[PDB]
């Protein structure tokens, strides 16, 4: 009952990155425990407003998953990344979309 | 038959405190959700037209509010005993159970508890089977809750011979959504550089469903037995998502090409090529 699980995170887009067309950014956070979990996409160190997410799950090992995405259109010079916070973080954790 | 095989139930019981507890749940086939569980109503939200399978309305509701109930007692009871059984908040308590279509068509079925993380209980015979990592307290449960008339009885009807029929029923009435057939999209991109003179590449495969699917790095018909498979990621609307890299040194990435097979295709498998120097992306 004790030891807590720290989040993996790992951004993704649906589609090959073309500048201006439109697409779908994917966070996959998994492997943590306990459930309680805040997950924010950013655009450019913002938070971006309408997120979805799926319900919770877990895995055979019990850890949690869920998976956040949005809409977003890549452009070349703007920045996109997956911000979560969880008990077994100090600090929110931020990974950044990286089509390369 | 391509797609799931399986059907489960899941909870989620967070214990912030001795006097509050919520409770999330929902039903899934594999990994795709069926059912929600909604706690403003303690019904449940039927994610497919098709996700009541073959049973009628008059047996989901009597399902759904056995499941109301047993979200609501099971909250009142683990709060009264929680002294007896030296718990600590906050804490937090996990179950699946459902059953599953094996070769052979056998239907086995199951039932897992678990507290912390970690395992605590199963069923395995229609008895209650305290696992190791649950220590005193789950021989201590298990012994407590047998004596449950009821819901032993309770559990070895819905596990037993309400599953089988529910699993087949709905496996059934959602094939057009599970066995259908989505082709995948696939690129190439550079993957972070191992180190010194190395580099990454990396194919990715976007969008197929059924989930089964091969990817390799070629050169010519030579499969590169460095390919690294990523692990498979969701995408939204049940679609999968998979990265397979190589790391290779700088002057051999030319030659290479990913080739991409799915069930989907109809054995016209996806090449694609890469070309070094920044050709990669015409
Ligand atoms: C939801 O669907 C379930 C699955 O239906 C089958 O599969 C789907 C995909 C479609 O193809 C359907 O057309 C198809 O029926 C239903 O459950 C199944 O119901 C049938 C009855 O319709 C039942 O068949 C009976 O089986 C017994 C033997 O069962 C024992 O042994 C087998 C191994 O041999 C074992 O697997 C079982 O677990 C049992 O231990 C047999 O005695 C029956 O024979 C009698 O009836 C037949 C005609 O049906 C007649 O020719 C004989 O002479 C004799 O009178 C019959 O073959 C299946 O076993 C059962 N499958 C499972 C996994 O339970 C389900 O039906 C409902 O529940 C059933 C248990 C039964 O009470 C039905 O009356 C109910 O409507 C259906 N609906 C719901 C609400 O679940
Ligand atoms: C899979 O599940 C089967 C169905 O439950 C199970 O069979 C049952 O096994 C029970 C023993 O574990 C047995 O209980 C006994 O019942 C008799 C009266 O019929 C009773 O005298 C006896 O009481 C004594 O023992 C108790 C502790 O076991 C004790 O508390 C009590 O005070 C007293 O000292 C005992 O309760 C059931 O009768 C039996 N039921 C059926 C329908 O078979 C399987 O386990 C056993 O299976 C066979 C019986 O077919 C036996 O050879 C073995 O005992 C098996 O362990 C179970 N399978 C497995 C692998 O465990
Ligand atoms: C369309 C989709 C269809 C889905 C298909 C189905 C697939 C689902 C597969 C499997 C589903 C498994 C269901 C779990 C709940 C069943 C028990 C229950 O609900 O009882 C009641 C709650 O009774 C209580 O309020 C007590 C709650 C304390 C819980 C203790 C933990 C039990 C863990 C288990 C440890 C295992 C121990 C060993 C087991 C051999 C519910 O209310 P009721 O019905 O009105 O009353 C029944 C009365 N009775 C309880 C006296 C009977
Ligand atoms: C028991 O825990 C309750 C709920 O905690 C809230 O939800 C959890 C999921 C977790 O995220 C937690 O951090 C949340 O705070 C407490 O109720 C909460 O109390 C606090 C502050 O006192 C209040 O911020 C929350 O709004 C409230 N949650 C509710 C009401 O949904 C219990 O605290 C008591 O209830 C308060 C309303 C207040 O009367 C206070 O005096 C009580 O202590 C927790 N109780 C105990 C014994 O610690
Ligand atoms: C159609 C509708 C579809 C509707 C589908 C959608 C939602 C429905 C899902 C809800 C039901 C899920 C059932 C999940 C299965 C199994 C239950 C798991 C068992 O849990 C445990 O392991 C118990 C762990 C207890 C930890 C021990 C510490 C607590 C000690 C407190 C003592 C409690 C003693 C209680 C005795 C009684
Ligand atoms: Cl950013
Ligand atoms: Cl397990
Ligand atoms: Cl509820
Ligand atoms: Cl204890
Ligand atoms: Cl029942
Ligand atoms: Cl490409
Ligand atoms: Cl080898
Ligand atoms: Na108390």
């Amino acid at each position: 009952p004790k030891i807590q699980r720290t989040p993996k995170i790992q951004v993704y887009s649906r589609h090959p990155a073309e500048n201006g067309k439109s697409n779908f950014l994917n966070c996959y956070v998994s492997g943590f425990h306990p459930s309680d979990i805040e997950v924010d996409l950013l655009k450019n160190g913002e938070r971006i407003e309408k997120v979805e997410h799926s319900d919770l799950s877990f895995s055979k090992d019990w850890s949690f998953y869920l998976l956040y995405y949005t809409e977003f259109t890549p452009t070349e010079k703007d920045e996109y990344a997956c911000r979560v916070n969880h008990v077994t973080l100090s600090q929110p954790k931020i990974v950044k979309w990286d089509r390369d | 038959f391509q797609g799931p095989t399986s059907f489960h139930v899941i909870q989620t019981s967070s214990f912030t405190n001795s006097t509050w507890a919520q409770t999330q749940g929902s039903g899934w086939l594999d990994d795709l959700q069926i059912h929600g569980w909604d706690s403003d109503s303690g019904t449940a939200i039927f994610l497919k037209p098709w996700s009541k399978g073959n049973f009628s309305d008059k047996e989901v509701a009597e399902l759904e509010e056995i499941f109301r109930v047993y979200i609501f007692g099971f909250a009142r009871e683990v709060q009264d005993f929680a002294g007896d059984f030296q718990m600590k908040y906050p804490f937090e308590i996990q179950g699946i159970a459902g059953c599953e279509l094996h070769s052979g068509g056998a239907i086995v079925s199951f039932l897992r508890g678990a507290l912390g993380g970690l395992d605590f209980l199963s069923v395995k015979n229609a008895s209650c089977v305290p696992s190791p990592e649950g220590g005193s307290r789950a021989q201590k449960f298990c012994a407590l809750i047998i004596q449950y008339q009821g819901i032993m009885e309770t559990v070895r009807i819905l596990l037993y011979e309400t599953c089988p029929r529910y699993l087949l029923g709905v496996l059934n009435a959602g094939k057009a959504d599970l066995q259908r057939q989505v082709k995948p999209e696939a690129w190439l991109s550079s993957g972070p550089s191992p180190g010194p003179g190395r580099l990454q590449l990396v194919c990715h495969v976007s969008g197929f469903y059924p989930k089964p699917v091969w990817v390799m790095w070629m050169r010519g018909e030579q499969e590169q037995q460095g390919t690294q498979l990523g692990d498979i990621l969701p995408n939204a609307n049940w679609t999968w998502y998979l990265r397979a890299t190589l790391d290779v040194a700088d002057g051999e990435a030319a030659g290479l090409s990913c080739r991409v097979k799915h069930s989907s295709l109809e054995g016209q498998d996806i090449i694609l090529y890469w070309r070094g120097s920044g050709l990669n992306d015409i």
